[PDB]
């Protein structure tokens, strides 16, 4: 751990592991795909741990093996 | 509307994240993909009536041992899920219950049994074995199979019921 705590929209939640290579559109498919919502119309925060409350948008091509020890958040467009 | 909190607690190896995916989405999930604390919501209509269930799967590896005591009060209903295919977790059930009535105290929780799996023959749990035991904690006990939909709904449905009653 080596994780990453996702919020997903509807009020829920998801973590994931992250092995290095993997971006951040193939390692959260069958972590997103299993509650329907499609990854192109969703998208993607980082919650910032210094304000708590302003998030920075991301980009779906982003290595997410860096991320480790961290805490995202997804939004539906 | 009322909001049912579904704690799904189990082993590991089993059929737990093949369960609850196979009631929101429909489908069935091979490759073990270690969860850790994943959460789901699904708009249902249980019993004439337009429901919600906030579904909680937990990890059946015990290096998460800690969160245990934080959404375990906070869950109405729990849902022991192992595999009569493996003994190892029908052994731990008793230390479910017995860690599950340490959180919220009561003896009167609203729980229910389930035995994932039962499309494979390597049954060395039989079903009045599992009844013995799920009779002296006062639950059901329902027979699943996450591969083939057996007794999927009847899981997330019958749980809920129990809820319906205290
Ligand atoms: N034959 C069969 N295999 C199943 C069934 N349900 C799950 N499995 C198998 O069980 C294995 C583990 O699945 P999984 O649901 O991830 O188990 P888990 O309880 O979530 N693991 P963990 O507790 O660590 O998260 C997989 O190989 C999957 O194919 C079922 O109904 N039938
Ligand atoms: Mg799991």
């Amino acid at each position: 751990s080596n994780t990453i705590r996702v919020f997903l929209p509807n009020k829920q939640r998801t973590v994931v592991n992250v092995r290095n290579g993997m971006s951040l559109h193939d390692c959260l498919m069958k972590a997103l795909k299993v509650r329907g919502l499609q990854p192109e119309c969703c998208a993607v925060f980082r919650l910032l741990h210094e304000h708590k409350g302003k998030k920075a948008r991301l980009d779906w091509n982003t290595d997410a093996a860096s991320l480790i020890g961290e805490e995202l958040q997804v939004d539906f467009l | 509307m009322t909001e049912y909190k579904l704690v799904v607690v189990g082993a590991g190896g089993v059929g737990k994240s093949a369960l609850t995916i196979q009631l929101i989405q429909n489908h069935f999930v091979d490759e073990y993909d270690p969860t850790i604390e994943d959460s789901y919501r699904k708009q249902v209509v249980i019993d004439g009536e337009t429901c919600l269930l906030d579904i909680l799967d937990t990890a059946g590896l015990e290096e998460y041992s800690a969160m245990r005591d934080q959404y375990m009060r906070t869950g109405e209903g729990f849902l022991c899920v192992f595999a009569i295919n493996n003994t190892k977790s029908f052994e731990d059930i008793h230390q479910y219950r017995e860690q599950i009535k340490r959180v919220k105290d009561s003896d009167d929780v609203p729980m229910v049994l389930v035995g994932n799996k039962c499309d494979l023959a390597a049954r060395t749990v039989e079903s009045r074995q599992a009844q013995d035991l799920a009779r002296s904690y006062g639950i059901p006990y329902i027979e699943t199979s996450a591969k083939t939909r057996q007794g999927v709904e009847d899981a997330f449905y019958t749980l809920v019921r129990e809820i319906r009653q205290h």
